[PDB]
DNA sequence: GGATTACACCCAAGACACCAGGCACGAGACAGAAAAAAACAACGAAAACGG
DNA sequence: CCGTTTTCGTTGTTTTTTTCTGTCTCGTGCCTGGTGTCTTGGGTGTAATCC
């Protein structure tokens, strides 16, 4: 044994060497990617106010307001509130939340309006109103009226058009990102189909099975139920086309991951998920037999029907298997699930949310709680592109550390440890205001400090390999 | 060794001071049941970041430090 | 309500104070703010009233009758570190669909608060003497919470 | 719930026998030590002629079933099944031969 | 002179390092104060032991040795100090 | 009482043993025992699981329960 | 041998464990545990055997056995 | 004449689970106060060795 | 048990700066609401044994 740990070791030497060689690569590859000149040229970014008007002329403003009460125009989302008889409108977007307090005879109910500090819950990036230090702003308006059943009815209706307002906003941002795609130019002759198919993320909240067709710049699903629910995605549009058999699953698999996200139904995705599955003494042993063929039938049609998608992109998408014997598991999200690298990634494809992370995008892996025996630990994948949020996979067993440590260094990205959960929004952000200072101080090959550095050691007693009386 | 080695001596007198007044202690006593307190804790942590872990959470809360002892098997 | 930002809202409300001599007035026998609720889960304003209880909250505004209040619980927690007050309403508390028949609010024990009653000297003495104390000293906020409750809603904490 | 034992011809509910076995054919059957297939196998819930019988040394009845050495109790006079070949040829192992109370045999 | 209420002398950042060094990122409030109940416990188990073993040798000194055997009673052997 | 059938616990035990050794015999009450400690210690391991799948606030107990009990115990790495 | 033990067993010793649900995976998770622990158990007992120079094993071996993973067993002749 | 009942099936509820929205209590950030920690020198109880 | 050596435990003082904290805003994760569809009950209804 001590000439294979010997052997071991310098293939462990080889590693650390490489791993060395990684960190010094990126560090002139930093330097390289950011110059001085762009740090001069530095970008403030401010807040971006969504400009929006409740009337442009007395005119617009209903007949119905000649009443001295607070009118509601839900055409032009806005609230009409009577100030010493001045019909002021105020836009379901100023508005924030209410309360109603029937306080004897009349019902008082505050109306609060969007207020700088701790507001809403809406990110910097948009603000519901214009940025200014000397902006002061109405907070909230408290009325009272004898009719309690109007003054109801009327808070009811404010509370509908704020939900019917945020609906449209989520449903536009679920849009807005997506970049306007091609039109599916649809096969002239018999399309290839798959039939029995389940779509994730589902277009309706209803489950229904669909068929599968390819075309001539991409592919169409198509549910038998409604026409309407056509999920179109182009073959420029795939960056990752996966297959997954049934190997212990009791489903099996067609992923395509996207450069660009698509607007399935209501929602926003970088994956689009194709499946079907198999799920429905010696009896029980030729029942299992009976299922594993149903696994091997299933497989072998989709693996075909995948390969048929790799062939009709004309060599643009490449169909990429996971290697199950690489396999580790960990939490990237809220349940511990199998990690499965591929050629090119590191996926999670059989709960939701999916995980897909290519290998040529990682910066740097960081393994975080690696200290004097631990049970787990936990793996941060830095992105090269620094907007990209940082992905967590935590309780990755320690069992697993060497491996992976291994793993690492076959795909050419570096690897730091500690033993201390780092926060990456502070450390991003920083990154992010200044990348050239960043890798100007050491990037993160001075971070990674592999020598050990250790010489203190804890003394010697007195050497002496001689027998004693 | 993380907790300090004053306060944790007098914590170690104060619980000794029950049960017989007035005792001494030894060069590697007080040494010892550090060693054995900060392994203790460390391994009690552990389980209860998988507790923890295994709620789908990242933050220890005191019913994983309970759970945790429970299935050791502690009282 | 107006917002003012900037250091500049108090030469505001000065300015506009000295133009018509606005008299400040001061409501509420007595209130307790920034009271941590466990459920409804958030954190309320307390403000206590001859006939009725005010819980205000940035999100909801309740307000509870003292003949609604039909049980107090003042219980230590296991921990050794907080101290539970339990409401029993009937009828229960409403957010939309599931309801609260229990209020539970979460003290610190070392939470220490001095408290004066908003009482006239003749009220107090003709409806409020040996139910409540004119002033409570530097006690466990959670103590005098439940004392006035007991005072003002005639039940027994238990 | 009551099941007849096909061998010794005792009644008793199918859970006593799961749980405590045949008093009297315990010796040879293991009943409380078997499962609930071997159990349905020598205990049958199908049955007819409830007997009971008080002295099992001199009532000619008792000689007549053939349950004279057995526990006094709920017996039947007839019992739908037989028991299994393999149950037979471990009875025959012992020595123990058996004759079925099914009627059909006679 | 004796001892008062030294519990606090576990400060919070020993209990967080010691969550740290077992690979904990966020801790809750309220496990400051369980944790320093769970080690009084588990030192007031091992010293009871420790000083029966002392009391026992007829000592008034407890020597490194009876913390050895009291905790290799628990199955907590400790090298290092002796053994 | 024992709630596994016998025969098959029993040659369970005998294709276990019959890779250690073969022509080995075993007293019923050796297998009785075995049998009594199996149950004991499944049930235990079971009340362990359903106190985890508890904590993850579900009712349903999962493998991954199993693992996690077995490793808080101490029982795997 | 191990498809032996049936889901209704593995059902009846988690019912007896307070379960109330149950995945479909517990049923090979199980017989995975139990084959682990009846193989340390198993090769203890036969060590003990194979010392006393027997072919039978007894239940004393067993017993010790029992002790010496500290699962001790009362009623067995211990 | 009379009655309780077996038996298949429909219409329906309780339950553990999945998905969505939002509000607050925690993390992140920054400037400030605190005492744990580090370093220094002195005295001698008591640990390690011997007959 | 009694006498010896000399380590390191107890005693006290000065200085440093990392850690604790007061304060703010934002967000992410805890909790309430809406919904799925399965296992099961309570019932109708057709049909029947029993004396
Ligand atoms: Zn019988």
């Amino acid at each position: 044994r001590n000439e294979t740990t010997n052997t071991e070791e310098e293939k462990e030497r080889l590693r650390k060497e490489i791993q060395k060689q990684l960190h010094e690569k990126i560090q002139k590859e930093g330097l390289a990617r950011f110059n001085k000149s762009d740090a001069q040229d530095g970008n403030e970014n401010h807040a971006v106010f969504k400009r929006y008007e409740s009337y442009v002329r007395e005119s617009q403003i209903p007949s119905k307001v000649k009443n001295l009460r607070i009118s509601i125009d839900p055409k032009a989302q806005t609230i009409i509130l009577p100030i010493c008889g001045r019909p002021v409108p105020f836009h379901i977007n100023s508005f924030k939340n209410g309360s109603k307090n029937e306080e004897g005879d009349y019902m008082y109910i505050r109306l609060n309006f969007n207020s700088p500090g701790m507001g809403s819950s809406v990110k910097k990036t948009e603000l519901p109103y214009e940025d200014g230090d000397d902006k002061e702003f109405v907070r909230s308006l408290t009325f009272r009226s004898t009719n309690k059943e109007r003054m109801s009815e009327v808070f009811k209706a404010i509370t509908e058009l704020k939900k019917t307002a945020v609906k449209r906003d989520q449903e536009r941002k679920t849009m807005e990102d997506v970049v306007a795609q091609a039109q599916l130019v649809e096969f002239k002759g018999r399309p290839k189909k798959l039939e029995n198919v389940f779509v994730r993320p589902a277009p309706d909240s209803k489950r229904v099975t669909g068929t599968l067709f390819i075309h001539q710049n991409g592919i169409r699903y198509q549910s038998p139920v409604r026409s309407d629910h056509r999920v179109d995605i182009l073959f420029s549009n795939i960056k990752h086309l996966f297959f997954q058999p049934c190997k212990e699953e009791l489903m099996v698999i067609i992923h395509c991951h996207l450069k660009t996200p698509l607007m399935i139904g209501k929602k926003k995705t970088f994956d689009v998920q194709f499946y079907r599955e198999v799920s429905d003494d010696e009896d029980e042993l030729e029942q299992e037999q009976e299922e594993r063929r149903r696994k091997a039938l299933l497989d072998k049609e989709f693996r075909r029907f995948a390969e048929e998608i790799s062939e009709a992109s004309n060599g643009l998408l490449d169909l990429e298997t996971p290697f199950r014997e690489l396999g580790f598991t960990g939490v990237p999200f809220r349940s511990s699930v199998l990690c499965l690298p591929t050629r090119d990634c590191l996926i999670q494809l059989i709960d939701t949310p999916f995980l897909v992370v290519t290998l040529e995008e990682i910066e740097v892996a960081h393994l975080e709680r690696v200290q004097f025996g631990l049970k787990n630990f936990d793996l941060v994948f830095v992105f090269k592109d620094f907007s990209k949020p940082v992905v967590h996979i935590n309780t990755i067993p320690i069992e697993m550390l060497e491996f992976v440590k291994q793993w690492l260094t076959d795909v050419d990205i570096p690897y730091s440890e500690g033993a201390v959960n780092l926060n990456w929004g502070t450390i991003m952000k920083t990154i992010q205001a200044d990348p050239y200072e960043f890798f100007e101080n050491g990037g993160w090959s001075f971070l990674g400090g592999g020598e050990s550095d250790d010489e203190e050691s804890e003394e010697e007693e007195s050497e002496f390999q001689v027998s004693d009386e | 060794l993380l907790i300090r080695k004053l306060p944790f001596q007098r914590l170690v007198r104060e619980i000794a001071q029950d049960f017989k007044t007035d005792l001494r202690f030894q060069s590697a006593a007080i040494g010892a049941l550090q060693e054995a307190s900060e392994a203790y804790l460390v391994g009690l942590f552990e389980d209860t970041n998988l507790c923890a872990i295994h709620a789908k959470r990242v933050t220890i809360m005191p019913k994983d430090i309970q759970l945790a002892r429970r299935i050791r098997g502690e009282r | 309500r107006l917002y003012v930002p900037g250091q500049k809202s108090q030469l505001f409300y000065e300015q506009l104070k000295d133009k018509a001599d606005f008299d400040t007035t001061s409501e509420a026998i007595v209130s307790f703010e920034d009271i941590l609720f466990l459920t409804p889960r958030g954190r309320f304003e307390i403000s206590m009233y001859a006939n009725n209880l005010r819980l205000r909250g940035q999100s909801y505004d309740y307000k509870i009758q003292n003949k609604n209040v039909l049980r107090i619980f003042s219980l230590p927690r296991l921990d050794d570190r907080h101290h539970l007050v339990i409401l029993q309403v009937d009828p229960p508390l409403r957010q939309g669909q599931t309801r609260y028949p229990f209020l539970v609010m979460q003290f610190d024990r070392n939470e220490e608060l001095e408290v004066e009653l908003n009482l006239s000297d003749e009220e107090y003495k003709s409806k409020y003497e040996g139910k409540l104390n004119r002033s409570y000293g530097t006690d466990s906020t959670y103590k005098i919470l439940s004392h006035c409750l007991r005072g003002l809603t005639e039940r027994r904490v238990i | 719930r009551e099941r007849a034992c096909m061998l010794c011809g005792i009644v008793l509910p199918g859970r006593v026998f799961m749980q405590n076995g045949c008093p009297n054919c315990d010796s040879v059957l293991n009943l409380r030590d078997s499962d609930q297939a071997t159990v349905n196998e020598c205990t049958s819930s199908s049955f007819e002629g409830l007997v009971a019988v008080g002295d099992n040394e001199h009532s000619w009845v008792a000689k007549w079933l053939r349950v004279d050495r057995f526990q006094p109790g709920l017996y039947a006079v007839r019992v739908d099944g037989r028991l299994p070949s393999d149950i037979v040829a471990a009875l025959e192992q012992y020595g123990v031969y058996y004759r079925p109370r099914d009627g059909s045999v006679i | 002179k004796v001892l008062r209420d030294n519990i606090q002398g576990i400060t919070k950042p020993a209990i967080r390092r010691l969550a740290r060094r077992g690979g904990v990122k966020r801790i809750s409030g309220l496990i400051y104060e369980e944790t320093r109940g769970v080690l009084k416990v588990f030192l007031e188990n091992v010293i009871r032991d420790a000083v029966t073993y002392t009391e026992h040798a007829k000592r008034k000194t407890v020597t490194a040795m009876d913390v050895v055997y009291a905790l290799k009673r628990q199955g907590r052997t400790l090298y290092g100090f002796g053994g």
